RNA sequence: AUUUUACCAAUUAAGAAGAAUAUUAUAAUAAUGGGUGUCUUAUAUUUUAAAUAAAUAUUUAAAUUCCGUGUAGUAAAUUUAUUAUUUGUAUUAUUUAUAUAAUAGGUGUAUUAUAUUUAAAUUUUAAAUUUGUUGUUUUAUAUUUAGAUACAUAUUUAUAGAUUAAUAUAUUUAAAUAAUAUUUUAAAAUUUAUUGAAUAAAUAUAGUAAGAUUAUUUUAGUUGAAUUAAUAAAUAAAUAUUUAUUUUUCUUUGU
């Protein structure tokens, strides 16, 4: 029978909480790891978090089992010049609970936003996260750190040489337009015959 | 009511604590395990089990600049026939072959036409006696059966047609 | 309400600092020069010499 | 008598059937899956064991 | 092969039946599935290996913190036939064997019980059980083996009455069964040519006996040598004397001669 | 267990031992050879003649319907039966004369029996009512 | 320069006269209250009455009667008789203990979803009551052991109508004559006595409150109907066990 210790590292103890980037576990796989570049300048927030996450958690990999966490280090830039469409700044709020009584904080996208501009990308990041693995702490907190944002555009990641990802929004369509009148060019044995 | 004890007796040491060393709550733990577990496979293992497995064909398809949805539906036109299944063994130890799958689906070649309805020979209409010969249908119909016997794999009844047909003539004694 | 404890919180006493440091704790000891017996740093003997000399 | 037919294999595997009030057409039933089986491995039936 | 019976274990006990239980077995202690309850598929390498690897240790298994007794010793090897022998054949009858041998020379066995000849009997397949399971560690401790136990390996032979064999006399044939039939599974240790081995291994004791008896011969002679002196001690002289007798009068009781 | 039972073949392994007996087992040598006591028909009583002896004339065969003899010997002294015989609705239809024997194990003459008494052919029904009631 | 992280595991052979003039029916021949460690006399050691009781009875009719609580000699001293420690451990059956215990120094984890070892994916335990079927009520520490009674059957001797209210009438086909029993624990104080509210009897009985009622892998019908107190009107419906009608038809249909 498996058991989990109850003694478990705590945020209040000494040892610390770890990261997953530098730990050794067997459900944890760093060879097939490929460096990304998004650029998230006009790009939506939901949108280019989505985009982010499927690299992420390594869904885009055929070989993808839920078991075996391995993904794509993906370098988010110019997190300063996201774009969301108006009034959405104003009026999509985001709450959350403390332990003390009535202590339920709500706060607005403008004011997270001036408060740290990451903040708002790991949120979206952490919840469509969240939308596939909520259930093991390690499958909801592990892909996480493998987000690497940047809030202007210059960042230290030269050496990892990561590729400019490019991706396509599922909104392009195109309505049907009227059909455009043009003059028609006839053939010498058409008149003829 | 038939509780399963002596079966799950044998069953206590994969348990811990206090339903491994007592028999009643070990008992208890591991009839609402098998129960819970026989659920799960009936009525929800198989819609998980197909969702992995056509998330990770979309992903093998998207590498490549298609999704399920499109990859889907031309390989119904096609009429290839592969379940998902197969589909995610060839993009995990085919990538080529999974490639050239999914360049047929795109490309404009003509999908195969449907199946003809089995049709009745011209000879079937004719006069038989017209007035020891066999029916020009039943000939026509053993000529096309021995083509197809031949037609499948290499055997040493040889190509042509004719001496295979005209092999009573060889069993008849001279009289 | 009550109710009987499983052998699991049955050993979550022993995680503790307060059984690990009563029960089970070995001693500082070492062998009194005058008297070669085990003795602990801060107590002494009875006989006249541990008294006068502290050993 | 132990009513129970024992197949020994060539890996020092054994299994055993138990044959008590059994009929003689189910003993040789029996018998020919002992043949039948290699008894060198158990292993389920699903789309991940398909492949060995 | 792990709980049940080691490699020199005179015990039998089949490690996938409980003959040995009074009670019928409720908890399997080596489960890997669910599925092992209504058919354990036992029998198999990769489950019984489990089973047998999750039983606790015995009195035999001389678990790891436990202290695990020398076993492999020559000098523990041969007390146990002779205590085996003695456990056979009482003095009383071993001294009425003896007269009886040296007077009529095996000619007047009328005198003996039926009793009596039926205890010699079991005497004697008791110790070539013994010497059968006895036989690894036998020709494992041959090398380091000491010249008193080496000559208590015709002492005990004598004693429980079984005349060796030498290209009554019990160790000359095998026990008659088809070699079809007969058990082979691996991990087992059971030989299968038992006076042929047997044999070899006492051309092999006496080989050793002899290069024992040479080596305390040129210890003697190289300490009275670097002594510069021919002084002798009397115990020393005494047991090398009796020994000789011994070996000698033992040797040819088997009929093997140096 | 039960034949129909998941508990009736869990005993997978160390029913039996692999070594086998020295005195009493041996080998199938082939189709020419006879195992004691195989028989295709389900004898739980596999008592045989020389086990169980029956003393009649003949071995009770197919062929004939009851293993006495069916006509007086002409070298033995025939004894009709006491009272005369009739044929009832459950009688064997078929004269039955037994061989007399003496208390020197000699036959001494022949006498008939009566096929009310012993040519009522057996019914198991009526049999076990019988039993039943004896051991009840 | 000292120096082995935290957590995670298991009931099995049983050594011993520490098992027997042993438990329960069974004996149809004896009997003045049994008390050994006892032991003088008895104005102080007296229980009797014509009934249903240590004596216990082989049928289904009729008949008093506002639920008919019912059957007579089979032999006249005739062999249904209240038996008992050994001239079979009396025999034949049946049942039977709750003292004694070395067992493994680490397979899954180490920032928190709950056994099947490739890491995920799954859940809050059962049995009763609630018929407005719950979120209402009540019980379950575990191990071992006790714990509850409608005969699934019928072989030759063999032979079986009805009907008037009654006196009567009798021109219609059959049959395997066998009865004995029928949950359990409880829901109440009156009874019959004794000793100064307790003591001992009552499976006594409650239109009967409530619960428990021991046995998997199975092989065929209805899922909200019926409801007429009372002169000559075709018929209540559900549930369940057995059991029977092969007629037409273009397919279907549990009557
Ligand atoms: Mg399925
Ligand atoms: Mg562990
Ligand atoms: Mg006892
Ligand atoms: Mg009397
Ligand atoms: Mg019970
Ligand atoms: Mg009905
Ligand atoms: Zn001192």
């Amino acid at each position: 029978a498996p058991f989990k210790s109850v003694l478990r590292r705590h945020k209040h103890h000494p040892e610390g909480l770890p990261l997953y980037n530098d730990m050794s576990k067997q459900w944890l796989c760093r060879e097939g790891e490929r460096w990304w570049l998004l650029d998230a300048r006009g790009e939506q927030l939901p949108r280019v978090a989505a985009v982010a996450a499927q690299y992420i958690t390594g869904q885009h990999r055929p070989d993808f089992t839920p078991g075996m966490i391995t993904g794509d280090h993906v370098v988010i830039v110019n997190i300063k010049d996201v774009v969301m469409v108006g009034d959405q700044w104003i009026r999509v709020p985001i709450t959350w609970q403390t332990a003390y009584p009535g202590g339920k904080y709500r706060i607005r996208l403008t004011d997270m936003y001036e408060r740290d501009p990451c903040m708002l990308m790991w949120w979206f990041l952490k919840d469509e996260v969240n939308r596939h693995f909520v259930r093991k702490l390690k499958t909801r907190i592990a892909p996480l750190e493998k987000a690497w944002l940047y809030e202007d555009s210059i960042h230290p990641h030269a050496d990892k040489n990561p590729r400019p990802l490019c991706w396509t929004d599922p909104e392009v369509k195109g309505w049907k337009y009227r059909d455009p009148q043009f003059i028609r060019r006839w053939k010498p044995n058409e008149f003829m015959h | 009511h038939y509780r399963a004890k002596l079966e799950l007796d044998r069953i206590r040491s994969m348990l811990r604590g206090r339903a491994r060393l007592e028999r009643k709550v070990g008992l208890k733990r591991l009839f609402f395990l098998m129960r819970t577990q026989t659920r799960y496979r009936v009525e929800q293992q198989a819609h998980w089990e197909r969702a992995i497995v056509r998330k990770n064909v979309d992903s093998a398809a998207r590498e490549h600049g298609t999704g399920w949805q499109h990859l889907r539906n031309e390989l119904g036109r096609q009429n290839v026939m592969l379940l998902p299944r197969s589909q995610q063994l060839l993009a995990q130890y085919e990538p080529l072959a999974f490639r050239a799958v999914v360049e047929l689906c795109a490309s404009r070649i003509p999908p195969p036409p449907p199946p003809v309805v089995a049709s009745v020979p011209e000879e079937s209409y004719t006069l038989w006696p017209p007035a020891s010969l066999s029916h020009p249908a039943a000939r026509v119909e053993l000529r096309c059966g021995v083509e197809r016997v031949l037609r499948r794999g290499p055997s040493g009844l040889g190509n042509n047609v004719n001496e295979l047909i005209d092999a009573w003539k060889e069993f008849d004694v001279s009289p | 309400p009550k109710r009987k404890k499983n052998p699991m919180q049955l050993r979550r006493k022993v995680y503790g600092l307060h059984f690990k440091e009563k029960y089970l704790k070995m001693e500082e000891w070492y062998y009194c020069p005058l008297c070669a017996e085990p003795k602990k740093p801060g107590e002494w003997c009875r006989r006249e010499d541990c008294r006068q000399i502290k050993p | 008598p132990e009513m129970a037919i024992t197949g020994v294999y060539r890996d020092g595997s054994e299994r055993s059937y138990n044959t008590k009030n059994l009929s003689p057409m189910g003993i040789f039933l029996r018998l020919n899956n002992l043949v039948s089986t290699a008894n060198d491995y158990d292993q389920p039936f699903c789309a991940s064991h398909l492949h060995f | 092969v792990y709980g049940g019976s080691g490699r020199g274990d005179l015990l039998y006990e089949n490690p996938d039946a409980r003959r040995h239980s009074g009670r019928a077995l409720g908890v399997l202690n080596g489960v890997r599935h669910s599925s092992q309850a209504t058919m354990p598929e036992s029998g198999q390498l990769y489950y019984r290996k489990l089973i047998l690897h999750s039983r606790p240790p015995n009195g035999s298994c001389a678990g790891l913190q436990r202290h695990c007794h020398d076993t492999c010793n020559w000098s523990y090897l041969i007390p146990s036939l002779h205590r085996c022998a003695e456990s056979a054949i009482s003095a009383k009858l071993w001294e009425k064997m003896c007269q009886l041998g040296l007077e009529d020379r095996s000619k007047a066995w009328v005198n003996l019980t039926q009793y009596e000849r039926q205890r010699v009997r079991d005497g004697q397949n008791l110790y070539r059980y013994e010497v059968h399971q006895r036989l690894p560690l036998l020709e494992e401790s041959i090398g380091w083996a000491q010249l008193d136990d080496l000559l208590g390996w015709f002492r005990s032979a004598r004693r429980a009455w079984v005349r060796l064999p030498t290209s009554s006399s019990a160790m000359s044939c095998r026990l008659e069964g088809h070699a079809d039939s007969r058990d082979t599974t691996p991990g087992r240790n059971q030989v299968f040519d038992t006076p042929e081995r047997v044999e070899q291994l006492t051309e092999a004791t006496v080989h050793r006996i002899r290069e024992e008896l040479q080596r305390l011969n040129r210890s003697e002679r190289s300490d009275c040598e670097g002594s510069a002196a021919m002084r002798a001690s009397a115990r020393r002289l005494a047991r090398d004397e009796e020994l000789s007798r011994c070996v000698e009068e033992e040797l040819g009781w088997h009929g093997v001669a140096l | 267990s039960s034949i129909f039972s998941p508990r009736y073949d869990w005993r997978t392994s160390g029913v039996h031992d692999i070594a086998p007996r020295d005195e009493g087992d041996f080998l199938y040598q082939g189709p020419q050879h006879v195992l004691p006591g195989a028989h295709p028909l389900p004898l739980h009583h596999p008592h045989n003649t020389i086990t169980r002896p029956v003393i009649s004339p003949y071995i009770p065969s197919p062929q004939r319907s009851h293993p006495y003899f069916t006509a007086p010997l002409p070298e033995l002294p025939h004894f009709s039966t006491t009272k005369p015989i009739v044929y009832t609705y459950g009688t064997m239809k078929e004269r039955i004369i037994a061989p007399v024997f003496n208390l020197k194990n000699e036959v001494i003459y022949t006498r008939e029996l009566d096929p009310f008494i012993f040519g009522m052919y057996p019914e198991v029904e009526e049999l076990s009512k019988n039993l039943t009631y004896w051991m009840v």
